[PDB]
RNA sequence: CCCUGAAAAUGGAUGGCGCUCAAGCGUGUUACCUAUACUCUACCGUCAGGGUUGAUAUGAUGCCCUGACGAGUAGGCAGGC
RNA sequence: AAUAUGUAAGAAGUCCUUGUUACUUAAUUGAACGUGGACAUUUGAAUGAAGAGCUUUUAGUGGGCCAUUUUUGGUAAGCAG
RNA sequence: AAUACUGCCAGCUGGGACUGAGGACUGCGACGUAAGUCAAGGAUGCUGGCAAUGGUUAUAUGCCGCCCGUCUUGAAACACGGACCAAGGAGUCUAACGUCUAUGCGAGUGUUUGGGUGUAAAACCCAUACGCGUAAUGAAAGUGAACGUAGGUUGGGGCCUCGCAAGAGGUGCACAAUCGACCGAUCCUGAUGUCUUCGGAUGGAUUUGAGUAAGAGCAUAGCUGUUGGGACCCGAAAGAU
RNA sequence: AAUUGUUGAAAGGGAAGGGCAUUUGAUCA
């Protein structure tokens, strides 16, 4: 008893009667992946740029 | 049996152009690369080291990483119902900067200086920008061009 | 036919009064409507919404944060109201003379703030002294605080707490959260 | 409660429109234009019939 | 058999015990025959604790 | 129950609300947890990960008596005494008098380090305590004390 | 409670003034009107007589009305033939022309008639059937005080600055056509005038580019 | 255009009757009939936007205004006998 | 080639000045995050939007077919893909 | 010059069919110098006949209409069951639960294991223990969450001030991500001291958790769904005593 | 109730049965 393989057919209409919407962009985007030197210096360099801005203003 | 690899029915994507082969010409590598811009992705078979996929060819995307000889650029992909951010790594070589984010910058330094100068007086500053709008009137005068008739061709074994 | 865009009579997915049949908080949402009907202040709206909400959606608020909030300057001298239930915080010692009006009281966090020189009035007394609500604040409890909020989205290289009845060894710790018994998540 | 067409009924039309009153007047839907007698040039005439 | 995210439950109900089942349905009368049953030990024990 | 129910409301339906096209049979999946690695293993793996294997050692005859070991964070400290003591303590700060607290009397076995206790003496008797907890009493002027 | 006289007063004062406004301001339209087509038959005439040819401009102006059902549309051009809100079988919209119109217009052209219409039928349609969309509730037009309180940002205050506005496409257009409904109307009183109506005008039928002969089928049609 | 080419089994199909400057074939122009198709109006229900404690006067889950929509197997929810 | 397809067409922007870093440069040379300040008609191509975003739950479904176009196997098939 | 064709009239008029919804006034307008009138946010006036119209059913007339339920892409089929009527008849219950909702208490919550009392399986009251939560991480020994206004930045309803309004400044709960702080495991470097091998202070990680960062949970009830039970009802060819 | 006998009415050129609307007969406020 022979049945159907594959079908493309409907697929679309069935993804896209629920809208289908750009990724929510994010102002602060996820920093994950990138080389871990670079992480290290800015937390640092976010560490004094805060005691700088505390420091200052208050 | 099937047939779906890393590199399978690219037998016209990663064949370099005609009288374009060899070594890839040294002015790609020195092309200074920061993260934000917007920047497309095309590759190379010269090297096989880090090529991106057959989606991937032909993309663009926003660069986030940087190191000693990579980039890192955010590729939209589409299954299912979703879109999802894909974060990947290629050489310096298969990333092609774009024009279009140039082509922005220009548009809106153009757009601040208008604003600046015309502020300097206030008058019609029509600072949005406009489509084909639809051709005026116009005056054809036949001095020299008399209008010839003109006759379909007859049918010609 | 018509090529409408979307869905045809659809609910606007918004609450219209508790299901509850509370006639005490049925003549106060009443009250409540009058006042966001026949005013322009967005206090009797957002007190009509919030008023809305079910008992999982009107988390408590502590003493605590009552206390945080009004370690604000210029909050003071405002009548600190919350949508809700407020219950004792043993964790804080000082409190400061301050209003606070909410549906019901706890006993101890009424008997602390009457210590602590506070008075207690319920939602008509804050509406019959402020009906635009002048010098006033508004807290929410922490809806995603929940022992259940941490229990959706369930998926892989996501850890959002399975849902097991008892916690120990041999417990959702074996293939499947280990790399050494094969893979991880 | 009932929408009342204009250009059939009078008074909806001169409510809507003021100008009513002025146009039936001076019946500016019937105006005679200028008698302006202009004579188009040889080349017009010679390529209307151009065969 | 299996389904979607519910936690994992071991009912032990799989013996023959539709016949084992204890219900205490004589909670008050147990509660009655116990001091009827004190009641008259104290009237039996004389004067003693 | 049996008027709110919906299947007062299915009647009439052919199917009473469970579909045409398959029938309700008896359990097509098996029974109970009738396969955990062939055709089920999906759901076992991105939802109920960790079923399959052993983790750590064999603990023959565990008695939950020696574990008794629970946590006393300084924020919920005061709760112990009564409260008609509590206040009358908090504005009477010296070292010749100190409270006494027992929290093995409340239950509690070990002293864990959170909760900043204002400037005040106070004594604790505890079986276990924390190196922070301990920095913590003995900040203010107290000290704990161990027992067993 | 004697200020009700008083308020009276003052709203039949305010009215006589808003209707001699509206007065004078038809009076400089139908000016504009018809200096507009006395110069331009003139210029045609003088380009005639000075041996020339006169080049009509391209029309600032195009009406659609959508033929085809819901029934049998691809995705495409169904989302686009509703993006101009035609979501109605026999219904009509008002769109600019530019480069992106005139391609979205092809790409529903299959599916609709269109075509470039005069002042008349644009005054007769709106007069009988005008209809606007105030806080999405389909609000008859009958009368100029709703669409003077809610235009007057814009400087519209009268239906004969919305069809001036319409006629002559300026900076108020979008939103004067986001504030007309798209007309609902009846089947054409004399027929479409062809056997069959999916043929294009050059085919000889009813769909397909219209010119100007769309004023007469939109006469009947209306 | 028509014809030979062109022969299958119960008795039959441009539906048949019939039709020959057709009621056959191609094209052109008006008139005529209709679908649960479109416009207006009346009623029902759903949805949405609102008004109505200044009352004796109650049902503010009550009353009223405006507009849009109304098909449907499996199935879901709500209101009722 | 056509069709189809990606990105951008702005306040999460542009510009001036200068605070931090254990990165880096010969180097206040670069990078990220910043502070202060300047640019709201026309906030940066057209149209539209019974508003948009987000979370939980679960019924039924996991045998398809036909129609225009492209096209595979087969001479062809109301054949299979 | 007229005429044909196209388009306009806020030009007039004749004839016919359907509709009468709303129910003291509120508004926009016209006529009228002015009274007042009107076709101006939904029909009134007069007159005639009777005290038959109309509802139900049977037949007749013109048109349409294949037999109910299931399987199936495809049913009315030459696929399946039904001669009829009357009575019975099919997702119920328990244990542990998931989401949601309602109630009560609240960092606590749950009387009914039991005791006292009782108009007597009804109802009222009650002490200690006990279940869950308030601390988690490691296989385990073990350890165990404030450098700060319980941190910095953004979007943020609301609130306060200025501003006729619009808008501008401050605070901004909840929520959304990101950078940071602390706790457990792992990899590390190793401060005084010393039962010379014990002790683990301080400083880090492209590592890792079902963590903390002003608690939110407990008891009951209700729809739906899952597991085990005979499990919506009925049905095997078999096996054992 | 299935089935059947009588009385009264109605219909009946190889089915009956139903819907759209009305005449006719009977009945009905």
């Amino acid at each position: 008893a022979k049945s159907k393989n594959h079908t493309a057919h409907n697929q679309t209409r069935k993804a896209h009667r629920n809208g289908i919407k750009k990724p929510k962009t994010y102002k602060y985007p996820s920093l994950k992946g990138v080389d871990p030197k670079f992480r290290r210096n800015h937390k640092h360099a976010l560490h004094g740029t805060a005691k700088a801005l505390a420091a200052a203003k208050k | 049996g099937k047939s779906h690899g890393y590199r399978s029915r690219t037998r016209y994507m990663f064949q370099r152009d005609f009288r374009k082969h060899g070594a890839v010409h040294l002015s790609t590598y020195l092309k200074v690369y920061k993260v934000g811009d917007i920047v497309d992705i095309k590759a190379n078979g010269s090297i096989q080291k880090g090529m991106p996929h057959k989606f991937y060819q032909g993309k663009t995307g926003v660069v986030y990483n940087v190191t000693k000889s990579s980039v890192g650029v955010i590729i939209n992909k589409m299954v299912g119902n979703r879109y999802l951010e894909k974060r990947l790594n290629l050489r310096v070589e298969h990333i092609k900067h774009s024009k279009c984010r140039q082509e922005f910058l220009e548009r809106v330094k153009a757009n601040a200086a208008k604003r600046a100068e015309a502020k300097a007086q206030g008058v019609a500053v029509q600072l949005k920008r406009q489509p084909a709008q639809p051709r005026e009137s116009r005056i054809v005068s036949t001095e020299g061009n008399v209008p010839q008739t003109l006759a379909p061709v007859p049918y010609e074994t | 036919g018509i090529d409408h865009t979307s869905k045809q009579h659809k609910r606007s997915g918004h609450r219209t009064a508790p299901k509850s049949d509370n006639v005490y908080l049925k003549l106060l949402v009443k009250l409540y409507t009058f006042l966001a009907r026949r005013t322009d202040a967005p206090f009797n709206k957002v007190v009509l919404k919030a008023l809305f909400l079910s008992k999982i959606n009107r988390p408590p608020v502590s003493v605590s944060r009552i206390a945080r909030a009004l370690k604000q300057e210029g909050a003071a001298n405002k009548t600190v109201v919350v949508v809700g239930t407020v219950t004792d915080d043993a964790r804080i010692f000082e409190f400061p003379k301050t209003t606070v009006a909410a549906l019901r009281f706890t006993a101890g966090a009424r008997a602390k703030i009457v210590k602590a020189g506070g008075e207690c009035i319920t939602l008509d007394q804050l509406a019959v002294r402020a009906p635009k609500g002048q010098n006033t604040l508004i807290l929410r409890g922490p809806r995603n605080s929940r022992e259940a909020v941490r229990h959706f989205g369930m998926g892989p290289h996501k850890g959002k707490a399975p849902r097991i009845l008892s916690t120990g060894r041999k417990f959702e710790r074996a293939r499947g959260r280990r790399r050494s018994k094969g893979f991880k998540v | 409660v009932l929408k009342k067409n204009p250009l059939k009924n009078k008074q909806v039309l001169l409510r809507l429109n003021p100008y009513a009153k002025v146009f039936a007047a001076e019946k500016l839907g019937s105006k005679k234009a200028e008698k302006t007698g202009t004579k188009p040039a040889a080349v017009f005439t010679e390529t209307l019939k151009h065969d | 058999a299996i389904s979607k995210n519910l936690p994992i439950l071991k009912n032990h109900f799989r013996k023959h015990w539709q016949e084992r089942v204890k219900v205490h349905f004589d909670q008050a009368g147990k509660k009655v025959s116990r001091r009827n049953a004190r009641a008259t030990r104290a009237a039996k024990i004389a004067p003693r604790p | 129950p049996s008027r709110f129910t919906k299947t007062r409301k299915h009647r009439g339906h052919v199917s009473a609300g469970k579909g045409r096209i398959g029938k309700h049979r008896k359990h097509p999946g098996g029974r109970g947890m009738a396969g955990g690695q062939h055709h089920h293993r999906i759901n076992m793996d991105k939802y109920h990960p960790g079923y399959f294997g052993k983790v750590g050692m064999r603990y023959f005859h565990k008695q939950q008596a020696h574990f008794w070991k629970p946590v006393l964070n300084l924020d919920k400290l005061w709760t112990l005494i009564p409260e008609d003591k509590r206040d009358q303590y908090l504005k009477s700060a010296s070292k010749e008098t100190a409270p006494v607290i027992d929290t093995l009397a409340a239950g509690y076995g070990k002293i864990l380090g959170k909760g900043r206790i204002p400037n005040v003496p106070v004594i604790v008797k505890a079986r276990f305590v924390s190196k922070l907890a301990e920095e913590k009493i003995r900040a203010a002027g107290g000290v704990v004390e161990l027992i067993a | 409670a004697e200020q009700v006289a008083a308020e009276r007063a003052a709203r039949k004062a305010a009215n006589k003034e808003k209707r001699a406004i509206i007065l004078e301001r038809n009076a400089a339209y139908q000016k504009e009107y018809e200096t507009a087509e006395r110069n331009i038959i003139q210029a045609k005439r003088d380009a005639k007589a000075a041996g020339s040819y006169y080049v009509e401009a391209q029309h600032k102006l195009v009406f659609v009305v959508r033929i085809k059902g819901i029934n049998k549309i691809p995705p495409k051009p169904r989302k686009v033939l509703q993006l101009l809100r035609l979501t109605r079988i026999n219904s009509g919209t008002f769109v600019k022309v530019t480069k992106a119109t005139l391609e979205l217009l092809k790409l529903i052209e299959p599916y609709v008639a269109y075509g470039y219409p005069s002042y008349s039928t644009i005054r007769q349609l709106v007069y009988k059937r005008g209809f606007g969309k105030i806080n999405k509730q389909r609000v008859p037009l009958s009368d100029n005080a709703i669409i003077e309180a809610n235009l007057g940002k814009y400087g519209i205050l009268s239906i004969d600055d919305l069809i001036h506005e319409i006629i002559t496409v300026g900076p108020h257009f979008k939103q004067a056509n986001n504030f007309l409904w798209p007309f609902k109307l009846s089947n054409p009183s004399g027929g479409w005038g062809v056997p069959r109506k999916f043929k294009h005008f050059i085919q000889g039928g009813s769909f397909g580019n219209r010119e100007e002969f769309i004023n007469k089928l939109v006469k009947s049609m209306n």
